[PDB]
């Protein structure tokens, strides 16, 4: 049967400091025992001083990052260019994910 | 389907269909509501096109919505059924999800909501019905009386009347209802209700009917004879030069 | 619209025609291996970017469309035309024959004279191209009616343009060349501007020729446009 | 695209009339006269085959139609309306009855179903009433023979004998004089042929007259043998030849 | 602005003005047509008038090939004509797919008539301003002519005519059959049936025809085809050397 | 497994319902009331699937209550049970059927009879002198076959149940934490709220 | 002759005119003035905002549509909100699906086709708003004028709203000056501000009065209000 | 379905107006039964009276209606009322109470009065029925969706003359036989014909069926009307 | 007399213009925005002495930071209030923060657009425009204290001060003179009461006039009668010495 999922490897790491935060990841993308790319970045600047990484199934990761970037864009349109705070992003992301609970 | 707009504005800013609905209300038989100290009383009349009727089976004007709230109306009888049915369903649905019977105010807001909605929907006309809704909130003893009209507006009244010649009876009640000293008893409250009805109806023959609502789902209708005891004791009493 | 008047005619369609008669003049010329389309573009203001308000539209890769009347109505029609062309290609693999394309617009336009809830189209549309067996030129009226033409004109200067075309047809029984019809279209557009000349105009020409464009719709730019504008200027002095 | 008249085109006027239904009845008045006569062992429906030019083939026009093997119809008013009512009536005899009960409907019920279709055109949005009046002649095991009239309103009523259309007033009278509850079929055919002679202006022969009977079962009109418990249809269209033979002895 | 003049609802006298105007519309093209039946064929003739010199004459037609066996000629404006043509083609193909044999000429006429009947009864649809003449050699009925109009009416014909001069052409044909005593052109070649059809068109209209003033469709067993100008010229030549 | 018993005596109907509610390895409640009042003279008891059980009961209750107020009249036990049956019968063939078994006990004021109806989740209805749902029936049916008499008093009916409960407390594997008992008669519904430590 | 022929958009007049569309066009005539103009490197919108009271806001007339596009309105503000929102979605569709910024010219075509549907549908109304669309894309700077009739034209500069004729006059004459203001944003804005002046009996455009927008070669569509426009008064 | 400046429903008033021309129907309620009587609109000698029905319809076994107005409009409402009774019976295994079926029919009518843009039904009904909550019941419903209960009532043509006569001769303690007689009397005087013949009449009773403790519906045969017309001195 | 959303030759929507006439017939509502808060005040206007005056809800809470006064056909405002509350609560759900006042107003103005007999949109479920104007007042971190007028046209305007209702022309002129950028909340309260006293067709008491305000620190509070009556006492006194 058709399996809609894959695993592209891939590890990400977030550390928060007093007046800064870092989000890091490896740049390797894999399938089973093969290397697809040695430099495929998966940590993204999404605007509003937010960085994001969705690790695991790369196709799903990309779809999610795309939609959050669009979410940020429409937040600006709908809310008078307001800066999307990190907590507000977090919540908005819960909803993105939970929309696909099934 | 059909959704041609019927309720629309005129150049002076009036919605004529809503307006003519009020005309149908002022066309219907009278209804009066007066709240006492520990009660609320509703009162109606009946017309005279014919009088070979069977009154065991003909719909009374006071309707039970839930065991603790009643609704009376002036206007088109047919329209009123549709509001009564909907109100009754909502009352059950409120118990089912809130685990509490409706407050009188909530039920009113619902019925007024339904009426309002029929003022701004394609291919429907407003209800030619205005209602008085009265009772007591669950586990509460302060009396409640409200009125809705075809526009969807609602509000609470110490006393109020609707329908034909309600102009007259509101005149009476405005002189005779003292905010300070509500009609303190069940008895003296039915008194004011019959008086206010008298000058509109004629005889209290097969026309004047009364309903009393007390706290905790206590609602009783009167008999022709118990009404007559107020008819007799007011006509002869308040006649002296 | 779904209303016949007592003479058998359709008064809403009749009025649509008035909107068309009121529009810019546009023409079509069939030639021995293709078609040529041309149109008058009124210069409302010096502020119009020249060449940058294109009126002629392509359908698929081989059909040209130009129209007079309510421009938005024309654009609506071409959009429908393009779905009609894709639907045909998708199912039948071959690109759509011009006669077939004519009936597709014909039927759609005609549909808008059937119901009282819609208005007819405020355009007459001239269109055509090269298909598997030859060049075809068509004109379609707001009523849905269309026919094949040797030459066609619609708009404010349609009478003077129709007269010019009649001259060409009668004086060229052996057929005209693609190169020639381009210049003649330029002449004819200049000679329909006479009946619309309170404003200045920009000339726009396209063509579809088996030898000159490989049977694909293409715009007449640069040298060949300038050569035509010259030929037209010459035969007015 | 889409329907934009979702309101009734037949409405009550101040006097209480439904205008569009009346106007449909006026349309029926101009219609070519048709009639039905009920015998003790049959029913006859008949009308005139008004030709327009003798180049037209009158046989190709069915004015008298079979609805079921035992039921038939004829009309006055608008031919095209009748034709679509016939097709709906046949289909509904199947969808509402045969596919449920494995037998054809009795006459009153099919008549009821036609009436329903006509009534709905009296009340649905975006339509005019049907401009026909029908005479429906049928037989069923539990009701025997019957004749019904259905009008644009959807009203229907049973008749012993009647006529509708152009010469209806005159012919209803002619029948009143001639109808008794003891008539054999051949007698009703004869009376129908007589009544129809008053209407027609031009030629009066078997090619200008359409006439059908509901009588006995015709086994030879069945198409198959070997199931003794159906003896065929009771509906028969009289042939051009058969009409003429009853005309020479008229 | 009386509603019974704009939508298909009855007038006080039980009339449908839109249908009446739809009929008026059928003569708009100022074209007469006629159809006749031979022994083993059916012929349709219609005037062909190309006023505008800018038109391509080969695209100006009012005759339609509906199926392999059925042909149609329309009296009325071309947009309505084509609408009805596209639909009949659709219905004829659908019939064959569903039922396993070719839609008979009369059944298509009936179906088209019912469709028109609907526009007669429903308010949002205008009738089509056309009269459709259907012709074939039916596999059961032989040479056939069936004709429909904007009222939803349809009937079979021995012969027929349609257009501004409908009445003259009809009585002309009526007269031929009255004398010949039969209901068809007793002629084994279709070429002679065409020649007959053109001849009576000439006599009834009081006009001579060149090859570009006519349009001919012939229906033979299992084909309907239209004639080119040249096959028409050869018919016009033959009538000249006799009449 | 969930004990739902019903016994119809001469002047009344008696319902006994277990008090335990058990998810998995834990008894979460020892005092659950597996019953809804449908009208002053009609009581319904229910067991079955965790969620559906109370939602169905309450949905039935709201409908009967609605009907009551609309007609100022109390439907008969027979009419109530037919409604309940039809609801279950529709349910069984829908996308996700209610998995709820019920006993309906009422007193019919018009006929002056007590009435007991057994209905399973499939919508199988039957009137019975005594009834049970689930495993409990495999014991009580034969016990009542013996000791039951049609003309018993309410007090005798309560002794018959004491026997039924005792037997179930002896031979059923699970601790159902006693029963709540309710009597439906001509007066209505009351709770014999002292049956466990009796 | 002008009587029963202006009921809806689904009706032509005997002259061939669609009156409802003309009346929609009219809502523009009585709208506050706005100006557009472009060189080869930038495009500029200058909108004079209109207040209901001295105590009120001058209501916003410039809406951003993408990083490279936006527009100014005159007429019904809500209609400008519907259309610009549609434009936002279209621009956004071009980005997600194709990784391609939407061509200003295509945005014009899209607006045209949307407006057109409302000139042909029953129980609908034409849009009652004019729009000026500036953009910077792969073929440079662009100004478009949208009319609720569906008509869209590309221009070097223009003006719409009340007394726009004076501003459009001045721009017709200033042509060869402003078209040459390349790589110099502030002289283009100034040329636009100077243009909007020839349309003021009014007063002397003030701080709350004025709204400016610019897009260009290395400048995402940005709006300036109040404080930041003062240096242009 | 729209209001007038005065607050009346145009189409409803005109529907009632329509009904005022229809053949008269009468309902009379007795201690031991109900009588339904209806007059057919100007008929003919050839009109089949045998296999005929048009004014009296059986709804279930305990309920019948008398019709004033458009026959075909009425058959629509009769059939859905027949269905409503059957849904009720299937749901509850008890026959539908008379009032409840009447309220439902009246609610459908009311619908065409408030929404949809379709014309109201041109029908008034007299309901005769029995149930074990109220016994014998007589109801009236008209196009406005209004319903009321009656000891005796008339619908259709000449209800004014009809109502005067019933109000005159009706008394609470009547038996069904007197009610039958009163029904014919009233119709005799209100008719627009020379006299009242049997073929112009429809007749039905809902009785306690002599001996059984059960309820019977009788739709009088042509012969039975002819009989009941003789002993009451009308021949 | 042809359609709902139809244009006049002047280019105005007939039904929208007539809805505004309905609002002119409504009871007066007045909002004043300061830097210590926004004050909303209304005229109750009972149609009879027997009407229980405090059952008149013409100032409503939308969220803790947003409030709303109405004028015109007040029954029409029920679904707008409902929509506003949902918008604000929903926003908090999706974003874990407070909706901006402007955004909330814009959302309500979108609701206002959805009129028309099956009008070509996506879809318009509403047969007419609303017959009620709203004054929307609130605070947010970004643009501070704010006041908005939302007409049934779908248009909304931001105001320092605004009056809607029958006395609006008189009240607006008065607001123009009295309003400056330093009005304190206590002053604003007095001004609303004063301007209401001028334009009320009774004598302004604590039963036929209602005050409310929104402060950042305490949210949206409706003033109870005793607190109003004090300010009314105190206005009469303040306007005696002058």
């Amino acid at each position: 049967q058709f399996n809609p999922y894959g695993d592209n490897g891939g590890t990400i790491l977030g550390i928060a400091g007093e007046d800064f935060a870092v989000l890091a990841g490896d740049t390797r993308n894999i399938t089973d025992y093969s290397i697809n790319s040695r430099y495929e970045p998966k940590v993204f600047d999404c605007g509003d001083n937010i960085v994001m990484s969705a690790n695991g199934f790369a196709a799903d990761g990309d779809a999610l990052v795309k939609r959050f970037k669009n979410s940020v864009k429409w937040y600006h349109f709908d809310h008078n260019d307001k800066k999307l705070s990190i907590n507000s992003a977090a919540r908005n992301i819960q909803h993105l994910l939970y929309g696909k609970r099934f | 389907g059909y959704d041609r707009a019927l309720s629309i504005f005129s150049p002076d800013g009036h919605i004529f269909q809503v307006e003519y609905a009020l005309e149908a209300v002022k066309r219907g038989t009278c209804a009066v509501g007066v709240k006492g100290k520990n009660c609320v009383v509703l009162g109606c009349e009946r017309r005279s096109t014919l009088k070979l009727q069977d009154t065991r089976i003909t719909p009374s004007k006071v309707s039970k919505i839930d065991s603790h709230v009643v609704l009376s109306f002036s206007g088109l009888n047919a329209d009123s059924r549709i509001l009564i049915e909907k109100a009754r369903v909502e009352a059950q649905s409120h118990r089912l999800t809130l685990e509490d019977p409706v407050t009188v105010e909530y039920l009113t807001r619902y019925v007024a909501g339904v009426q309002q909605r029929y003022t701004q929907s394609g291919g429907v006309r407003p209800f030619g019905v205005s209602t008085l809704i009265a009772g007591f909130d669950p586990r509460d003893d302060e009396p409640k009386l409200y009125q809705t009209e075809p526009s969807g507006i609602y509000s609470s009244w110490s006393a109020q009347t609707i329908g034909r010649n309600s102009k007259t009876v509101r005149e009476f009640l405005e002189k005779n209802y003292d905010r300070k000293e509500p009609p303190a008893t069940v008895e003296e409250c039915v008194k004011l209700t019959v008086r206010s009805l008298l000058e509109v109806v004629q005889t209290g023959a097969k026309n004047i009917e009364i309903t009393v609502v007390k706290p905790d789902s206590d609602i009783v209708a009167l008999s022709s004879e118990e009404i007559n005891q107020y008819v007799t004791q007011i006509e002869q009493e308040k006649q002296e030069q | 619209n779904s209303v016949f008047s007592p003479d058998g005619r359709n008064f809403q369609v009749e009025y649509a025609v008035k909107a068309v008669e009121n529009g810019t003049t546009s023409i079509g010329i069939k030639c021995n291996d293709g078609v040529v389309f041309a149109v008058e573009k009124l210069i409302t203001s010096k502020l119009l970017v020249p060449q940058k308000n294109v009126k002629i539209q392509v359908v698929d890769r081989h059909i040209g469309c130009v129209y007079s009347g309510l421009i938005p109505d024309g654009r609506h029609l071409v959009n429908r035309g393009r779905e009609e062309a894709a639907s045909f290609k998708k199912l039948y693999k071959t690109p759509i024959p011009i006669p077939a394309f004519a009936d597709r617009l014909g039927q759609y336009v005609q549909a808008h004279t059937l119901y009282n809830s819609v208005r007819p189209f405020g355009v007459s549309t001239i269109f055509g191209g090269v298909d598997k067996n030859g060049a075809h030129l068509y004109m379609l009226e707001p009523s849905g009616s269309y026919w094949g033409y040797k030459g066609a004109a619609t708009g404010k200067g349609r009478q003077s343009a129709k007269a010019e075309l009649e001259k060409l047809v009668d004086h060229h029984p052996e057929g005209l060349s693609a190169r020639e019809a381009v210049k003649q279209a330029a002449k004819i557009i200049y000679l329909a501007h006479e009946d619309n000349k309170e404003k200045d105009f920009e000339l726009e020409i396209s063509w579809c020729s088996l030898s000159e464009t490989n049977g694909l719709h293409k715009f007449v730019k640069g040298d060949l446009l300038q050569e035509a504008i010259d030929f037209a200027q010459k035969e007015i002095n | 695209m889409t329907d934009r008249y979702s309101f009734s085109l037949t409405t009550f006027s101040p006097s209480g009339k439904l205008g569009q239904i009346d106007y449909a009845l006026t349309a029926v008045k101009q219609g070519v006269t048709s009639l039905g006569i009920k015998a003790t062992n049959g029913v006859v429906i008949a009308t005139e085959k008004k030709s327009s030019s003798p180049l037209a083939m009158s046989e190709t026009l069915s004015k008298v139609s079979l609805l079921t093997p035992d039921i038939g119809a004829v009309y006055s008013g608008m031919g095209p309306d009748y034709r679509v009512l016939v097709d709906k009536s046949r289909k509904v005899a199947h969808t509402s009855y045969k596919r449920i009960y494995g037998e054809y409907p009795p006459t009153k019920l099919l008549v009821s179903e036609v009436a329903k279709i006509m009534q709905e055109a009296t009340q649905s949005g975006g339509v005019r009433p049907f401009g026909v009046s029908l005479l429906i002649a049928g037989h069923d095991e539990f009701n025997g023979f019957s004749l019904y009239q259905v009008d644009p309103s959807g009203s229907y009523f049973p008749w012993k004998a009647t006529a509708i259309g152009k010469g209806s007033v005159a012919a209803k009278t002619f029948l009143e004089k001639r109808w008794n509850d003891e008539l054999e079929l051949e007698d009703a055919i004869h009376i129908a042929l007589l009544t129809l002679k008053e209407s027609v202006e031009g030629e009066f022969n078997g090619d200008t007259i359409e006439l059908a009977i509901i009588g006995d079962e015709n086994p030879d009109l069945l198409g198959y043998t070997g199931i003794p418990t159906d003896k065929g249809p009771r509906f028969r269209k009289l042939t051009s030849q058969e009409i003429n033979d009853r005309l020479e002895a008229l | 602005a009386g509603y019974d003049r704009h939508i298909t609802i009855f007038s006080p006298e039980g009339r449908l003005y839109q249908v009446e105007y739809a009929f008026k519309a059928t003569n708009q093209t100022n074209i007469n047509s006629l159809a006749v039946r031979g022994k083993d064929c059916t012929v349709v003739i219609s005037q062909k008038k190309v006023p505008d010199k800018l038109l391509d004459p080969t695209t100006v037609s009012y005759i339609f090939c509906i199926s392999r066996t059925i042909g149609m000629v329309v009296n009325g404006p071309i947009p309505d004509a084509r609408n009805a043509a596209l639909r009949a083609k659709a219905e004829a193909a659908e019939f064959r797919y569903k039922y396993g044999y070719d839609m008979p000429c009369d059944v298509l006429a009936k179906r088209m008539a019912n469709l028109s009947q609907i526009y007669t009864q429903r308010a949002y649809m205008r009738p089509l301003g056309v009269i459709l003449t259907f012709v074939s050699v039916d596999e059961e009925l032989g040479p056939s002519i069936y004709k429909t109009d904007p009222a939803g009416y349809y009937v079979g014909y021995k012969a027929t005519a349609t257009g501004p001069k409908q009445q003259e052409i009809t009585t002309n044909l009526e007269n031929h059959f009255k004398k010949s005593k039969i209901d068809h052109i007793n002629e084994e070649s279709w070429e002679k049936v065409v020649e007959f059809a053109i001849t009576h068109m000439i006599d009834a209209l009081g006009t001579e025809f060149s090859k570009n003033d006519l349009e001919v469709g012939v229906a033979t067993k299992d084909k309907f085809f239209t004639l080119s100008a040249e096959n028409i010229e050869e018919r016009l030549v033959a009538i000249a050397e006799q009449d | 497994m969930d004990i739902i018993l019903g016994i119809r005596v001469q002047d009344s109907v008696i319902l006994a319902s277990s008090k335990a509610v058990t998810r998995g390895i834990s008894v979460l409640k020892d005092s659950d009331d597996k019953t809804r009042q449908l009208s002053p003279h009609t009581l319904m008891s229910f067991a079955g699937e965790a969620g559906d059980t109370v939602q169905f009961a309450e949905y039935i209750q709201a409908n009967i209550q609605l009907y009551s107020i609309r007609e100022d009249y109390e439907l008969s036990p027979q009419a109530v049970s037919s409604f309940v049956r039809q609801e279950l019968a529709k349910s069984i063939r829908s996308r996700r059927p209610y998995q709820v078994n019920v006993l309906i006990g009422g007193y019919d004021k018009k006929k002056n009879k007590p009435e007991l109806y057994q209905i399973d989740y499939l919508g199988t209805k039957v009137e019975l002198p005594y009834g049970a749902h689930g495993y409990s029936g495999f014991y009580t049916f034969s016990l009542l076959d013996h000791h039951y008499r049609p003309d018993m008093t309410t007090e005798e009916g309560l002794d018959l149940l004491k026997l039924c409960v005792q037997e179930l407390e002896k031979r059923m594997p699970m601790d159902f934490k006693g029963v709540i008992v309710k009597i439906v008669d001509k007066d209505g519904i009351r709770q014999v709220d002292d049956f466990q430590a009796q | 002759f002008r009587n029963n022929y202006d009921g809806d958009t689904v009706t032509f007049s005997p002259t061939g005119r669609l009156f409802q569309v003309e009346y929609a066009l009219e809502a523009i005539k009585q709208g506050s003035v706005t100006v557009g103009l472009r060189s080869n490197t930038h495009a500029v919108l200058v909108a004079l905002k209109r207040n209901a009271d001295e105590l009120s806001s001058y209501q916003k007339k410039i809406i951003k549509c993408d990083e490279h596009m936006g527009l100014s309105l005159a007429g019904l503000a809500p209609d400008a909100r519907v259309l610009s929102n549609y434009l936002r979605q279209q621009c956004n569709y071009s980005s997600l699906v194709f990784n391609r910024k939407l061509a200003v010219e295509r945005a014009g075509h899209l607006l045209c086709d949307k407006a057109q549907k409302n000139t042909q549908s029953y129980g609908g109304r034409p849009y009652g708003v004019g729009l000026l669309i500036i953009g910077y894309d792969k073929s440079g700077a662009h100004l478009l004028e949208f009319q609720p009739s569906g008509n869209v034209t590309e221009l070097y500069g223009t003006a719409i709203g009340a007394r726009s004729q004076g501003a459009k006059t001045y721009l017709e004459r200033t042509l060869d000056t402003f078209i040459k203001i390349d790589g110099n944003p502030d002289e283009l804005i100034k040329a636009g501000v100077e243009a909007i002046s020839q349309s003021l009996r009014d007063e002397s455009l003030t701080v709350d009065n004025l709204s400016i927008a610019i897009v260009g070669k290395d400048t995402p569509f940005t709006i300036y209000d109040g404080e930041a426009v003062a240096k242009y008064i | 379905t729209i209001f007038s400046p005065e607050g009346r429903l145009y189409q409803v008033e005109y529907a009632l107006e329509s009904i005022s021309h229809a053949g008269t129907a009468i309902g009379i309620m007795a201690s031991d039964g109900i009588v339904l009587a209806a007059e057919r609109k100007v008929t003919s000698t050839l009109l089949e009276q045998d296999t005929s029905t048009e004014k009296l319809y059986k709804l279930n076994d305990k309920i019948a209606v008398a019709v004033a107005g458009l026959t075909a409009d009425a058959e629509i409402l009769i059939n859905t009322a027949r269905i409503h009774a059957q849904n009720y019976l299937k749901t509850y295994n008890e026959d539908i109470p008379v009032e409840i079926l009447v309220r439902r029919l009246s609610d459908i009518k009311q619908g065409y009065t408030q929404h949809g843009g379709l014309r109201p039904f041109g029908v008034s009904f007299i309901y005769a029925g029995y149930d074990d909550r109220y016994g014998y019941q007589l109801y009236t419903s008209n196009p406005s969706g209004n319903y009321t209960g009656w000891k005796a009532i008339s619908v259709g043509a000449n209800t004014s003359a009809a109502q005067t006569l019933l109000q005159m001769d009706y008394k609470d303690d009547m038996k069904v036989d007197d009610a039958i007689e009163l029904a014919l009397k009233t119709l005799s005087k209100t008719t627009d014909s020379s006299a009242l013949t049997y073929d112009r009449l429809e007749f039905a009773t809902i009785r306690k069926g002599a001996n059984d403790g059960e309820v019977y519906q009788k739709i009088f045969k042509p012969q039975e009307i002819k009989d009941i017309l003789v002993k009451t001195g009308i021949t | 007399d042809r359609g709902v959303s139809t244009f006049s030759p002047e280019g105005r929507l007939f039904q929208v213009e007539y809805s505004l006439e309905a609002i002119k017939l409504g009871s007066t509502a007045i909002g004043i925005a300061t830097k210590e808060g926004v004050v909303l005040g209304v005229e109750k206007r009972a149609t009879s002495p027997l009407l229980e005056s405090d059952s008149i809800e013409k100032i409503v809470e939308i969220d803790r930071h947003i409030g709303c006064a109405m004028s015109g056909l007040t029954a029409d405002a029920r679904s707008m209030i409902e929509h506003a509350r949902t918008a604000a609560v929903t926003h908090n759900l999706y974003y874990d923060e407070d909706i901006n006042v402007e955004s909330l107003t814009q959302s309500v103005c979108d609701l206002a657009l959805r009129f028309g007999e099956g009008a070509s949109g996506e879809e318009r479920l509403m047969s007419r425009p609303f017959g009620v104007a709203l004054l929307i007042a609130g605070h947010d971190a970004d643009d501070g204290y704010q006041l908005f007028h939302a007409e049934p046209s779908g248009t909304f305007y931001r105001y320092n001060a605004k009056a809607i209702g029958s006395g609006s022309e008189g009240a607006q002129a008065e607001l123009l003179n009295e309003w400056h950028s330093s009005l304190t909340l206590k002053e604003a309260e007095l001004l609303v009461l004063k301007i209401l006293k001028q334009v009320m067709e009774e004598k302004l008491d604590e039963n036929n006039a209602q005050l409310s305000c929104i402060t950042k620190q305490d949210g949206f509070k409706i003033y109870d009668n005793e607190k109003t009556a004090e300010l009314i006492k105190e206005l009469k006194e303040k306007e005696a010495a002058e």
